[PDB]
């Protein structure tokens, strides 16, 4: 059980719940962004999903990166021509923090198709560090999902992978997922995965851990359910493509439920 | 980032490292004595080093009397200065130069108890230290000891996933790492502390191996070669080999002879093979060995 830190999991959960609030982006930042839109971000995140796949980075890394991006765009106004540079620097920081073997700076320069220089990536990397004040150990959707998974009886890989996928889909669209905390989307994701695969619901035991019920998850779950329903039609497709892979049990090929009941 | 280098006066060099030099400095406005770690960015063709990113980010979050305080981070030209709470010595230098005839049981007990407090705070905030050793434990003039050097540190998730293998200075490295375990956890830090506990008693390293296999065997020769009974899984582990010599477990009272029954009990639980049975820092705080510690808790620092 030590891999599941029995002596510290509650402490850790409590602490992540407080830091998700601290590390939260501004809900309505994109309105105050003069030259960029929810759609441009979606394109950006979708691409980072691909970079993630191109260099076999952790899903955690993707999640951190997006947190860094949204927190940056929450206080820094950015021209469309520079949005990808922010994305690149973010992915570089998330890689250095989370990855055993981060890609070299020059690989980041390479995937931006030489839009930018090594110097630009490096200077941006610092700017982001400055804007975030090195505040990089951010709770992610994934950090909550993995703890919620410990409550499955029994464990189910299709459930795990499907919840991860739904979690990822949420990264794509700031409207409406910026309004929800990681811990809540994770919950929505877990319940929807669970229900799709097994027909079961959000367990009592996670009601005890989290304080959340289907009541409190309902808004988020309604959105996540729409997103899941429409995922084949969304302009951004890299997450669906990724989750056809056997590594994730091909869960993007499962059929969403027509109702949550 | 309230500070600038204009307000500091360098006093002397106190240390060196992979990414730079540490100085003892003085805040000319407040009087505060600090340790400045300079990280050079000019030389770096890979921008800010991953070591520094973790050290800074994880230390921001860890406010605890037994963890060395990061006061500030100054980002200048191609240079990064970490400003730290200053502590005059490390535990290794203390053991070497002043504990000639020994460290008094009161002080060992006090130090071990503070280390467990700080480590428990680390684990409680999902940080593994992953390089606990006496060189990385700082002592002040007031009796406080504090975990330091978070350059090898890592924010973990629950459950943990595969992290960097071959972490921890060898002498302090837990068996599960030496056996190429897929996963490791808070238990590796405990193992380190247990090595350290023994070392504070004897003032010599418990397992001074000169390779990963010599290290493994020195451990096996001391606690016996583990089998499925003492450690379920051990024989399935990636670098476990059936041909490993099978050493009898020597009586634990022979491992650290001067150690009392309470001491031996605690130590044995810190050095359990199976990381699942190894005591946590949190559980360890309530061990009888600490019944008679009264050294008052160090203050937080701001
Ligand atoms: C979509 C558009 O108008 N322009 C654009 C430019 C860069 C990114 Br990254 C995303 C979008
Ligand atoms: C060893 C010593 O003199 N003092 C000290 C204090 C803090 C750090 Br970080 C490194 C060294
Ligand atoms: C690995 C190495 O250097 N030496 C060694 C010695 C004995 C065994 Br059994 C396995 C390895």
């Amino acid at each position: 059980g030590v891999n599941e830190v029995p002596d510290y999991h509650e402490d850790i959960h409590t602490y992540l719940r407080e830091m998700e609030v601290k590390c939260k982006p501004k809900v309505g930042y994109m309105k105050k962004q003069p030259d960029i839109t929810n759609s441009m971000r979606a394109i950006l995140v979708d691409w980072l999903v691909e970079v993630g796949e191109e260099y076999k980075l952790q899903n955690e890394t993707l999640h951190l990166a997006v947190n860094y991006i949204d927190r940056f765009l929450s206080s820094m106004s950015v021209l469309r021509g520079k949005l990808q540079l922010v994305g690149t620097a973010a992915m570089l920081l998330a890689s250095k923090f989370e990855e055993i073997y981060p890609p070299e700076v020059a690989e980041f320069v390479y995937i931006t198709d030489d839009t930018y220089t090594k110097k630009q990536v490096l200077r941006m990397e610092h700017l982001v560090l400055k804007v975030l004040a090195f505040d990089l150990a951010a709770p992610t959707i994934n950090q909550f999902l993995t703890q919620y998974f410990l409550h499955q009886q029994p464990a189910n890989c299709k459930v795990e992978s499907l919840a991860m996928f739904l979690g990822e889909l949420s990264l794509i669209d700031a409207d409406p997922y910026l309004k929800y905390l990681p811990s809540v989307i994770a919950a929505a994701a877990f319940h929807l995965a669970l229900y799709t695969v097994t027909g079961q619901s959000w367990p009592e035991s996670l009601v005890q851990k989290t304080g959340y019920t289907l009541e409190t998850l309902k808004p988020c779950l309604l959105d996540l359910h729409q997103t899941y329903l429409r995922a084949p039609q969304h302009a951004q497709q890299s997450i669906r493509e990724k989750y056809k892979n056997s590594k994730y049990h091909g869960v993007s090929l499962l059929n969403p439920p027509e109702t949550l009941n | 980032g309230p500070g600038s280098m204009e307000n500091f006066q360098k006093v002397e060099k106190i240390g060196e490292g992979t990414y730079g030099v540490v100085y003892k400095a003085r805040n000319k406005l407040t009087g505060e004595v600090v340790a400045l770690k300079k990280i050079r960015l000019d030389t770096e063709t890979e921008g800010v080093p991953s070591t520094a990113i973790r050290e800074i980010s994880l230390l921001k979050e860890l406010n605890h009397p037994n963890i060395v305080k990061l006061l500030d981070v100054i980002h200048t030209e191609n240079k990064l200065y970490l400003v730290f709470e200053f502590l005059h010595q490390d535990l290794k230098k203390f053991m070497d130069a002043s504990a000639l005839t020994g460290i008094p049981l009161p002080l060992i007990k006090s130090y071990l108890f503070q280390l467990l407090q700080g480590l428990a705070f680390c684990h409680s905030h999902r940080v593994l230290h992953r390089d606990l050793k006496p060189q990385n434990l700082l002592i002040n003039t007031e009796g406080a000891i504090k975990l330091a050097d978070f350059g090898l540190a890592r924010a973990f998730g629950v459950p943990v996933r595969t992290y960097t293998h071959e972490v921890v200075t060898l002498w302090y490295r837990a068996p599960e790492i030496l056996l190429g375990c897929k996963y490791y956890s808070t238990a590796v830090d405990i193992w380190s502390l247990g090595c350290i506990f023994a070392e504070m008693v004897t003032r010599r390293a418990l397992f001074p191996g000169d390779s990963e296999i010599d290290q493994l065997f020195r451990i096996f020769r001391t606690l016996g070669t583990p089998d499925e009974v003492v450690w379920p899984g051990v024989t399935s582990m990636p670098d476990y080999k059936p041909s490993f010599p099978k050493w009898a477990r020597q009586d634990f009272s022979k491992v650290v002879p001067p150690l009392d029954e309470d001491g031996r009990s605690l130590l044995s639980q810190m050095l359990h093979y199976d990381p699942n049975k190894r005591i946590s820092a949190k559980a360890a705080l309530a061990h009888p060995f600490f019944q008679d510690v009264t050294k008052p808790v160090p203050h937080l620092r701001l």
